[PDB]
RNA sequence: UUUUUCGCGU
C-alpha cells in the first residue's frame, strides 16, 4: 500500500473556503460567510467532513452547541486563547523548566568545544571561562521563556502524535484533551475542532490552521530564546551578542496586544497587522530623515493604519451579519474603543524599538510572529476583477512616447552590446538627424534626447535579430508544480460531491475524449504521459500561433501561500499556454533583459552599495508594484512587446497575454470554492459569472510577463527623467522599486540644502503620478512614499553606509524537521545550520548563532529523533550505537561527552556539525575534505590538550593520531569513479562519504521513467545505466585525473540535461507513484529513505573502526605532517587513482598563523583597521567593500555575430573552448574535439574553432571557471564591515617568490583576506576591542606547487559516440548552415 | 537654403506622423483582431512564419 | 516666392494634422456594457471621448478623474495624494492624540478587549 | 538640386506609408463582423499566392 | 515647374490624409479597394522579407 | 476523500 505523511509546517494556504465548508456542515448553518460554499457543503458534504462529524465526541459537541451551552467563536479567538494559555499546571511547569534548563546546559556544553577551539586558534564539562560565566548567568530561564517553550512543546507533541498515528494507519483522527489543560483537540488532516470546556467555546479549523498555531508558538519561542541569549551575552560583553536588545517583557506584552487585536477584529485584523510596515518605517524615518519627510510619512502612516482598521471593521460587520458569527462581534467594535487598544499596541512597538536603528530594523519579525490570514479566494478574485475589467483611456501622444522610450532603450542596448544598430525596415521613417545616427552607429544621450525624438522613434520596425530555440528546453520546461486542466476539464479539480450530477456525467463522458497527458494536474505527469511528444512542438505552436483562440484555454486562481495580503492570487494554465508563457519570459530574460540593467533578477548588500554613492539635489521615491500588474492592457503593455516580437521575428509571442486572456474565463479553481453551475450548462464560457468566476479579464496576471512589465516600467521611468530634466538611478527589483532622482538646482535666498530636496521630491512625485496615470496606473499614497537618503529593498535597512539587518526574521522558524522531505535527518541538520548561520552572517554574533544552533541541534538529536514519524526508534538506536562507538574509540567517560563530540564532528565523516569552522571566517572554500579534516583536528584539540598557536606536534594522548590514522587508512572498493567525479568533483568514494538522496533515488527515478508513455524520457531512462558505464569509460585512460576537467566534459556532454532532470524528479515527495494518481508515499520509498538515514547515522562506525584497520599498530606520526598532503592522499586512496590534481587546496584557517604584533619575521598578511576607534561594529570605513571576487581569466572572444546564436549554443561553444584549453595536451585531442563538435553542434572542428574564445592563461588549474568551482570568496562579515579595514599581501608575495618562485600556487589569497577580516571581527567580538593590526603568517609546509600537468592518454571515441547517440534527445540546437553563414556578416 | 530647411521641417513632422500612426496601428490590433484573424494583416508578416511558409512550399 | 506660398499651406495643414493628433485620445478595448462580448479599442477626439465618459457610454471607475486627466488639470484627489502636507482623517487625529501624550484613560487590561 | 530631389523622393515615400497606415486603420475599424471574414480570406489567398510564387 | 507639381501632389496627398483620418475617427467613435491596397502592401513587405531570407539561403549554398 | 491543495519565480 502507501502511507500519507502530513507536513509539520504549514507551507501552504489557510483557506477560508475549507474552514467555511467544515463549519457549515458541522453546525448546519453559515459558519464564516454566505457564499455558495456553505450551501454546497450542507447539501452534499465531503466524505472527510462526514467522517469528522460522525465522531462520538464531535456529535456530543454539536448536541451541546445546539442546546446552547457553548458559544461558537472564531479560529483567531482560539489562537489568542492558546497564546495566552494562562492554564498551565505546576507539575508541567516545573517539568518544562527542567527540560529547558537541560537543553540550555547541553547546548552550552556542546558550544564549549567550538569556543575553545576558536580561542586556542586566536591566541586569546565546560573549559572556557567565558562560557562558564554564561552558564552561571543563564541558570534560571525567564517565565515568558518557560511559557512559550511549554506551549510549543505541547503543540509539537500533539502534532507528532497525530503524524505518527496517521503514518501507522490511514484515516486517523486524534482526540486529545490532556496534553493541553482545559483544551480539547480533534485534529485531523481535513479538519481541526478545538473546544474549551472552561469558557464554553468551540470552533472548527484546518490542519494548516493548527500548523500555523504551532508555528506561532515556535516563532515566539525562537524570538524569546534569541533575545535572551543576546542579552545574556551583552551582560558580560557588550560586543559579544546581537546588536539589538530587548528585555522581552515588552516583547511578550507586544505579542499579547497583537493577538488581542487579531481576536477583537477577527480575521480582518490582519489588515491592521500588515500596516505595521508603515509604523516601523515611520519610526526609522523619525531618526534618520529630516523634519518634513518624517512628518509627511508619519501622517501618511497614521492615515493608512486608520483606513485599514475602518475597512476591516466594515468588512467584518458586513460579512458576519447573516452567519453563525452574528453575536460574536466584540462590543468594542461598535463604540470604537479599539482605537485605545491600537494606540497601546503602537506605543508598545515604539517602546520596544527604543528609538534605536538596530532594534527597529530587527523588529520586522512581528509580521511572521502572528499567523496568516484565512485568505478568501472569491473576495480577492472580485477585487482583481473590478480592478482589471475597467476601460482605460490613453493619449496617443503618451503611448507613442512610451513606445519611443522603449525603442530608445533597445537601441542603446544594441549599440552598447553589439556596436551596431539593429536591422530595421523603416529606414525612411527616420529624419536626417536620426539617419545620421543610423549610418554612423551612435546614439544621443538623454540630455539631447527629447519628447520629439521619442515620438519619432515610435514608428520603427526591425527585422529578426534573435533566434527562437527550435528544440524545447526540458530543464526550463519540466517542474514539480501543478497545471490547470483544460477548459472542458476544469470541473475535474472540484470534488464530485460539490459538482452537480449533470456536471459529473459530462466530465465522465468528456474524460475519454481527452488524452492522458492533459488529463493530469501536475507538470511532471503532464509531460511524462505525453505519448505523442515532440521536441519541435513548442516552436511549431509559437510559430503557428496555436494558442490564439484555443477552445481549451482557462485561467485558474488560488490564494497565495503564507502571505499577509489576502489580495494575492496566483494563476495556472494548461500545459501549452504554460509553455508559451515560460518561453516568452525566458527569451525576455536572455535577450532583452540585458538591455535593462536596472532590473535585478540577479548579495543584497552589494546592490545597496551601488546606491551608497550650483547645488545638486538628490531624492528617493519608493513605489510598491503589487497591483501594478493589473493596470496593463494591450494598448499599453503590447505596444512595447511588439518590438520584442519583431526582434525575435515572431508574431504574438510576447503579446500572448492581452490576446488570449480576454477571451477566456477566470475561475477560482480551489477544492472548497466551487461555482454555482445551474442546469444544462457544461462549459465555462456559458456558466454565468458570479463571485466564483468572471470573464473578460482585460488586464495583466501577476507573475506572467513580469520581466516585460519591469522593462516597460524602466522605459517609463527613463521617459519621466527626460520630461522632468532630472537623472534617475531606478533599481526596480520585482515587486518593489527605488528611484534615485538627482537634479542640479540654483539655490534661492533663505533656502538651505534641506526643504529644497523636499521641493524636488514633491515635483518628481507629481510628475510620476501624472505619467503613471497617463500610462494607465492609478497608484495612491499608500504604495509610494518620499525619502531623501533611504536605501530600502527586500526588507533591508541601510543608511550612512551601515547595514542594519533583520536576521531574527529569517532564523525565526527553526525547528526539528525544517525544509526536509520524508523527514530527512541530514537535510534537517543542514537546514538548521544554514538558517542559524544567518545570525552570524548578518547580526554579527558568532557566539549567539553558535548557541542557538547548538540548542536546536541538541533538541533535534536527543529530543525528536525518538519521535520520528516514519521510523519509530531506529534512528535513535543508531545514534546510541554511534555514541557508544565514539566513547569506546576515544577516552570519553560519558555518553554525554560522546554526544558533544558527535555534535562537534563534521558531517562529512558521518558527524553532526553542519557548519564547519571555516564558515565562521570565509563562506566558500576550494575543497571540503581539507576543511573537514582541519575542523576535526581543531575539535579534537578540546579533549587532547594540543596547542593550535604553534605547529602541530605529537603528544602522549594520541586520540588525534588515531583519528587521522583511521581516516588515512581504509579498504579500497571503488566503482564508477570517473562518472562519480564528473558528477561531484569533490566526491570521496569507496564508502568514505555520506550518500545524498539523489544518489539512491537515481535508480528509482530511472526505473519509473523507463515505464513512461513519453518516448523521450522512456528512452533516456532505458539507456541510462549503459550511458553511465560509457561515461565512466570515456576518460579512464588519462594519467593525471582532473575532476574539474571531468566536470567540464560532463557539462558539455548531453547526459548533463538528462541527469539534471532525473535529479529534479528525485526530489519529489514520492517516486514510483508519479504515474499512479496518488499523493501518498510508497512503502518502497519509505524503506529506501529509512535505510539511507540509518546508513548515514551509522557512518562514524565505518569511518572510525575500533581496530584502525591497520593491525592495531602503525599509528601515523604527527610530527612534520601536512594536512593538505594527508587530504590529497586520502582522496587518491579512496578513488584508487595514482594522482588527482587541481582539487585540493590548503585550509586557510589552519595555514594562517595569527600574531597581533610585528617582528623581524613579519612576513604575513598585513591587515589593519583604519577607523580611529576601539569598536568598529556597525560603522562605515573609508575603504571599498571587499567583494572577494576571484581573478578573472583572460579570454579573446572572436569577432562574430552572437545574437543569431541561442544561449544554449553559446554555452556549448564556451564549454567546448574550455575543453580545448584544458585538454590541449592530449594524444587523442584532434579527433576527440572533432567528434565532440560534430555530435554536440552541427559544425566540424575547424568551423567551431572560429567561434572558440581562446584563453590566454597558461594555467588552467588556477583560472578555470567551472560551475563546481567558486567564483568569489566573500568573508563571513557583511560587505559594509569590510570597509573598515585595509589588507596587504606584499610580504606573502615576497616569501612565495623566495620559495616556489615564478610559479602558480594552489592557495587562494581572496580566502586569506576574507579570513583575516572575519578573524579580526571575531577577535573584537570576543575581546571588546579591535586590534590595531593582525598578521597572517603562512605555514609553508601545506603550501604546494600547482602547475598544469601534461595529460597522457586517449579519449575513448567509441564510448563518446555511444553517449552522444544514446542521449541524442537532450542535445542543444545544432548550428545549421543557414545559421553559420551569417555568423561573419558585417 | 530656406527651401531645404523648411523641407527638413516638413520631413520631421512627417516622421512625427509616422511614429504616431504606427503606434496607433500597434495599439489598435488588440484581442479583437486576434479572434477575427486580422492581427497578422494589421502587423504584417514575420520571419519565422514566412520561413514556415517557405518550407511548406518546398515540401 | 510662388513655391514658398504653395508650401505655406502645406506647413499649415501639417501643423493642423499634428495638433489634432496631439488632441487625439484612445481608449482600451474592454468588455461591452452588456458583457456579452469584447469591444474594439474605441479611438477619437478628446472632447467626444470626454462626452462619452460623462454620458456613461464607456464605463469607468472614476469619471471625474478621467475628465481631470483628459483635460490636463490637477484633480483634488491627485492634489491630496501629492500635497506638501497630507491631512489627517478624524480616526487618525484621535490615534495621533492618543499616541502623543502620557496615558490618561488607563485601560491596561487585556481582558477588557 | 540633388538634395531637393532626394528630399522629395523620401517625402513621397513617407506620404505613401502614411496612406497605407490610414488604409489599414480604416479597414480594421470599419466593417463590423463583415469585413473580418473578407480580410481572413484575403490573408489565406495571400498565403496561397506566396506558396505558389515560392514553388515557381 | 516640377517642384511646383510635386508640392501640389503633396497637397492632394495631405488632403486625402485629412479626409481618411476624419472618416477613420468618425467610424471608430461615431472599402474593397482599400482592403486590396493594404493586402498588396502586406504582400510587398512579405516579399521583401522573403527576398532577404532567400538571399541568406543562396549565400548559404 | 475526480491525485487533499500547492502559479511565475527569484
Amino acid at each position: 500500500a502507501n502511507v500519507y505523511l502530513t507536513d509539520s509546517y504549514l507551507k501552504g494556504v489557510i483557506s477560508f473556503s475549507e474552514c467555511n465548508a467544515l463549519g457549515s456542515y458541522i453546525f448546519n448553518g453559515p459558519y464564516l460567510k454566505n457564499d455558495y460554499t456553505n450551501l454546497i457543503s450542507r447539501q452534499n458534504p465531503l466524505i472527510e467532513h462526514m467522517n469528522l462529524k460522525k465522531l462520538n465526541i464531535t456529535q456530543s459537541l454539536i448536541s451541546k452547541y445546539h442546546k446552547g451551552e457553548i458559544k461558537l467563536e472564531e479560529p483567531t479567538y482560539f489562537q489568542s486563547l492558546l497564546m495566552t494559555y494562562k492554564s498551565m499546571t505546576s507539575s508541567e511547569q516545573i517539568a518544562t523548566t527542567n527540560l529547558l534548563k537541560k537543553i540550555i546546559r547541553r547546548a552550552i556544553e556542546i558550544s564549549d568545544v567550538k569556543v575553545y577551539a576558536i580561542l586556542n586558534k586566536l591566541g586569546l564539562t565546560i573549559k572556557t571561562t567565558l562560557l562558564k560565566k554564561l552558564m552561571c548567568s543563564m541558570q534560571h530561564p525567564p517565565s515568558w521563556l518557560i511559557h512559550w517553550f511549554n506551549l510549543y512543546t505541547k503543540l509539537n507533541n500533539i502534532l507528532t502524535q497525530y503524524r505518527s498515528n496517521e503514518v501507522k494507519n490511514h484515516g486517523f483522527t486524534l482526540i486529545d484533551n490532556q496534553t493541553l489543560s482545559g483544551f480539547q483537540f480533534i485534529l485531523n488532516q481535513y479538519g481541526c475542532i478545538v473546544y474549551h470546556k472552561e469558557l464554553k467555546r468551540i470552533t472548527v479549523t484546518t490542519y494548516n490552521q493548527f500548523l500555523t498555531w504551532k508555528d506561532i508558538s515556535l516563532s515566539r519561542l525562537n524570538v524569546c530564546l534569541i533575545t535572551w541569549i543576546s542579552n545574556c551575552l551583552n551582560t558580560l560583553n557588550k560586543s559579544l551578542g546581537l546588536r539589538c536588545g530587548f528585555n522581552n517583557v515588552i516583547l511578550t506584552q507586544l505579542f499579547l496586544y497583537g493577538d488581542c487585536i487579531l481576536k477583537l477584529f477577527h480575521n480582518e485584523g490582519f489588515y491592521i497587522i500588515k500596516e505595521v510596515e508603515g509604523f516601523i518605517m515611520s519610526l526609522i524615518l523619525n531618526i534618520t530623515e529630516e523634519d518634513q519627510f518624517r512628518k509627511r510619512f508619519y501622517n501618511s502612516m497614521l492615515n493608512n493604519i486608520t483606513d485599514a482598521a475602518n475597512k476591516a471593521q466594515k468588512n467584518l460587520l458586513s460579512r458576519v451579519c447573516h452567519t453563525l458569527l452574528d453575536k460574536t462581534v466584540s462590543d468594542n467594535i461598535i463604540n470604537g474603543r479599539w482605537i485605545i487598544l491600537l494606540s497601546k499596541f503602537l506605543k508598545l512597538i515604539k517602546l520596544a524599538g527604543d528609538n534605536n536603528l538596530n532594534n527597529l530594523s530587527e523588529l520586522y519579525f512581528l509580521f511572521r510572529i502572528f499567523g496568516h490570514p484565512m485568505v478568501d479566494e472569491r473576495q480577492a478574485m472580485d477585487a482583481v476583477k473590478i480592478n482589471c475589467n475597467e476601460t482605460k483611456f490613453y493619449l496617443l501622444s503618451s503611448l507613442s512616447m512610451l513606445r519611443g522610450a522603449f525603442i530608445y532603450r533597445i537601441i542603446k542596448g544594441f549599440v552598447n552590446n553589439y556596436n551596431r544598430w539593429p536591422t530595421l525596415r523603416n529606414a525612411i521613417v527616420l529624419p536626417l538627424r536620426w539617419l545620421t545616427y543610423y549610418k554612423l552607429n551612435t546614439y544621443p544621450s538623454l540630455l539631447e534626447l527629447t519628447e520629439r525624438d521619442l515620438i519619432v522613434l515610435s514608428g520603427l520596425r526591425f527585422y529578426r535579430e534573435f533566434r527562437l530555440p527550435k528544440k524545447v528546453d526540458l530543464e526550463m520546461i519540466i517542474n514539480d508544480k501543478a497545471i490547470s486542466p483544460p477548459k472542458n476539464l476544469i470541473w475535474t479539480s472540484f470534488p464530485r460531491n460539490y459538482m452537480p450530477s449533470h456536471i459529473q456525467n459530462y466530465i465522465e463522458h468528456e474524460k475519454l475524449k481527452f488524452s492522458e497527458s492533459d488529463k493530469s494536474r501536475r507538470v511532471l505527469e503532464y509531460y511524462l504521459r505525453d505519448n505523442k511528444f515532440n521536441e519541435c512542438d513548442l516552436y511549431n505552436c509559437v510559430v503557428n500561433q496555436s494558442y490564439l483562440n484555443n477552445p481549451n484555454h482557462v485561467v485558474s486562481l488560488t490564494g497565495k501561500e503564507r502571505e499577509l495580503s489576502v489580495g494575492r492570487m496566483f494563476a495556472m494554465q494548461p500545459g501549452m499556454f504554460r509553455q508559451v508563457q515560460i518561453l516568452a519570459e525566458k527569451m525576455i530574460a536572455e535577450n532583452i533583459l540585458q538591455f535593462f540593467p536596472e532590473s535585478l533578477t540577479r548579495e543584497l548588500q552589494k546592490i545597496l552599495e551601488l546606491k551608497a554613492g550650483n547645488y545638486i539635489s538628490k531624492c528617493s521615491i519608493i513605489t510598491d508594484l503589487s497591483k501594478f500588474n493589473q493596470a496593463f492592457r494591450y494598448e499599453t503593455s503590447c505596444i512595447c512587446s511588439d518590438v520584442l516580437d519583431e526582434l525575435h521575428g515572431v508574431q504574438s509571442l510576447f503579446s500572448w497575454l492581452h490576446l488570449t486572456i480576454p477571451h477566456v474565463t477566470i475561475i477560482c479553481t480551489y477544492r472548497h470554492a466551487p461555482p454555482y453551475i445551474g442546469d444544462h450548462i457544461v462549459d465555462l464560457n456559458n456558466v454565468d459569472e458570479q463571485s466564483g468566476l468572471y470573464r473578460y479579464h482585460m488586464g495583466g496576471i501577476e507573475g506572467w510577463c513580469q520581466k516585460l512589465w519591469t522593462i516597460e516600467a524602466i522605459s517609463l521611468l527613463d521617459l519621466i527623467s527626460l520630461k522632468g530634466k532630472f537623472s534617475i538611478t531606478a533599481l526596480i527589483n520585482g515587486d518593489n522599486q527605488s528611484i534615485d532622482i538627482s537634479k542640479p538646482i540654483r539655490l534661492m535666498e533663505g533656502q538651505t540644502h534641506a526643504q529644497a530636496d523636499y521641493l524636488l521630491a514633491l515635483n518628481s512625485l507629481k510628475l510620476l503620478y501624472k505619467e503613471y496615470a497617463g500610462i494607465g496606473h492609478k497608484l495612491k499614497g499608500t504604495e509610494t512614499y518620499i525619502s531623501r537618503d533611504m536605501q530600502f529593498m527586500s526588507k533591508t535597512i541601510q543608511h550612512n553606509g551601515v547595514y542594519y539587518p533583520a536576521s531574527i526574521k529569517k532564523v525565526l522558524r527553526v525547528g526539528p524537521w525544517i525544509n526536509t522531505i520524508l523527514d530527512d535527518f541530514k537535510v534537517s541538520l543542514e537546514s538548521i545550520g544554514s538558517l542559524t548561520q544567518e545570525l552570524e552572517y548578518r547580526g554579527e554574533s558568532l557566539l549567539c548563532s553558535l548557541i542557538f544552533r547548538n540548542v536546536w541541534l541538541y533538541n533535534q538529536i536527543a529530543l525528536q529523533l525518538k519521535n520520528h514519524a516514519l521510523c519509530n526508534n531506529k534512528l535513535y538506536l543508531d545514534i546510541l550505537k554511534v555514541l557508544k562507538h565514539l566513547k569506546t574509540f576515544f577516552n570519553l567517560d560519558n555518553i554525554d561527552t560522546a554526544l558533544t563530540l558527535y555534535m562537534n564532528l563534521p558531517m562529512l565523516f558521518g558527524g553532526g556539525d553542519p557548519n564547519l569552522l571555516y564558515r565562521s571566517f570565509y563562506r566558500r572554500t576550494p575543497d571540503f575534505l581539507t576543511e573537514a579534516i582541519v575542523h576535526s583536528v581543531f575539535i579534537l584539540s578540546y579533549y587532547t590538550n594540543h596547542d593550535l598557536k604553534d605547529k602541530l606536534q605529537d603528544l602522549s594522548d594520541d586520540r588525534l593520531n588515531k583519528f587521522l590514522t583511521c581516516i588515512i587508512t581504509f579498504d579500497k572498493n571503488p566503482n564508477a569513479e570517473f562518472v562519480t567525479l564528473m558528477r561531484d568533483p569533490q566526491a570521496l568514494g569507496s564508502e568514505r562519504q555520506a550518500k545524498i538522496t539523489s544518489e539512491i533515488n537515481r535508480l528509482a527515478v530511472t526505473e519509473v521513467l523507463s515505464t513512461a508513455p513519453n518516448k523521450i524520457f522512456s528512452k533516456s531512462a532505458q539507456h541510462y545505466t549503459t550511458t553511465e558505464i560509457d561515461l565512466n569509460d570515456i576518460m579512464q585512460n588519462i594519467e593525471p585525473t582532473y575532476p574539474h576537467g571531468l566536470r567540464v566534459v560532463y557539462e558539455s556532454l548531453p547526459f548533463y540535461k538528462a541527469e539534471k532532470i532525473v535529479n529534479l524528479i528525485s526530489g519529489t515527495k514520492s517516486i514510483t507513484n508519479i504515474l499512479e494518481k496518488t499523493s501518498a508515499i510508497d512503502l518502497t520509498d519509505i524503506d529506501r529513505a529509512t535505510e539511507m538515514m540509518r546508513k548515514n547515522i551509522t557512518l562514524l562506525i565505518r569511518i572510525l573502526p575500533l581496530d584502525c584497520n591497520r593491525d592495531k599498530r602503525e599509528i601515523l606520526s604527527m610530527e612534520n605532517l601536512s594536512i593538505t598532503e594527508l587530504s590529497k592522499y586520502v582522496r587518491e586512496r579512496s578513488w584508487s587513482l595514482s594522482n588527482i590534481v587541481g582539487v585540493t587546496s590548503p585550509s586557510i584557517m589552519y595555514t594562517m598563523d595569527i600574531k597581533y604584533t610585528t617582528s623581524t619575521i613579519s612576513s604575513g598578511i598585513i591587515i589593519e583597521k583604519y577607523n580611529v576607534n576601539s569598536l568598529t561594529r556597525g560603522e562605515r570605513g573609508p575603504t571599498k567593500p571587499w567583494v572577494g571576487s576571484s581573478t578573472q581569466e583572460k579570454k579573446t572572444m572572436p569577432v562574430y555575430n552572437r545574437q543569431v546564436l541561442t544561449k544554449k549554443q553559446r554555452d556549448q561553444i564556451d564549454l567546448l573552448a574550455k575543453l580545448d584549453w584544458v585538454y590541449a595536451s592530449i594524444d587523442n585531442k584532434d579527433e576527440f574535439m572533432e567528434e565532440l563538435s560534430i555530435g554536440t553542434l552541427g559544425l566540424t572542428y575547424e568551423k567551431a574553432k572560429k567561434l572558440f574564445p581562446q584563453y590566454l592563461s597558461v594555467n588552467y588549474l588556477h583560472r578555470l571557471t567551472v560551475s563546481s568551482r567558486p567564483c568569489e570568496f566573500p568573508a563571513s562579515i557583511p560587505a559594509y564591515r569590510t570597509t573598515n579595514y585595509h589588507f596587504d599581501t606584499s610580504p606573502i608575495n615576497r616569501i612565495l617568490t623566495e620559495k616556489y618562485g615564478d610559479e602558480d600556487i594552489d592557495i587562494v589569497f581572496q580566502n586569506c583576506i576574507s579570513f583575516g577580516l572575519s578573524l579580526m571581527s571575531v577577535v573584537e567580538q570576543f575581546t571588546n576591542v579591535c586590534p590595531n593590526r593582525i598578521i597572517l603568517i603562512p605555514k609553508l609546509n601545506e603550501i604546494h606547487l600547482m602547475k598544469p600537468p601534461i595529460f597522457t592518454g586517449d579519449v575513448d571515441i567509441h564510448k563518446l559516440k555511444q553517449v552522444i547517440q544514446k542521449q541524442h534527445m537532450f542535445l542543444p540546437d545544432k548550428i545549421s548552415l543557414t545559421q553559420y553563414v551569417e555568423l561573419f556578416l558585417s | 537654403d530656406n527651401i531645404t530647411a523648411r523641407l527638413d521641417r516638413i520631413d520631421e513632422k512627417l516622421s512625427e506622423i509616422l511614429g504616431m500612426l504606427h503606434t496607433l496601428v500597434v495599439a489598435s490590433a488588440g484581442p479583437t483582431s486576434a479572434r477575427d484573424g486580422i492581427r497578422d494583416a494589421m502587423v504584417g508578416l514575420r520571419e519565422e512564419m514566412i520561413e514556415k511558409i517557405r518550407t511548406e512550399a518546398l515540401m | 516666392d510662388n513655391i514658398t506660398a504653395r508650401l505655406d499651406r502645406i506647413d499649415e495643414k501639417l501643423s493642423e494634422i499634428l495638433g489634432m493628433l496631439h488632441t487625439l485620445v484612445v481608449a482600451s478595448a474592454g468588455p461591452t456594457s452588456a458583457r456579452d462580448g469584447i469591444r474594439d479599442a474605441m479611438v477619437g477626439l478628446r472632447e467626444e471621448m470626454i462626452e462619452k465618459i460623462r454620458t456613461e457610454a464607456l464605463m469607468t471607475n472614476d469619471r471625474l478623474e478621467a475628465m481631470a486627466r483628459l483635460r490636463n488639470e490637477e484633480s483634488e484627489k491627485m492634489a491630496k495624494d501629492t500635497s506638501d502636507e497630507v491631512s489627517l482623517n478624524p480616526t487618525s487625529e484621535k490615534l495621533n492624540n492618543l499616541l502623543e501624550g502620557n496615558d490618561s484613560d488607563n485601560d491596561l487590561s487585556l481582558e477588557d478587549f
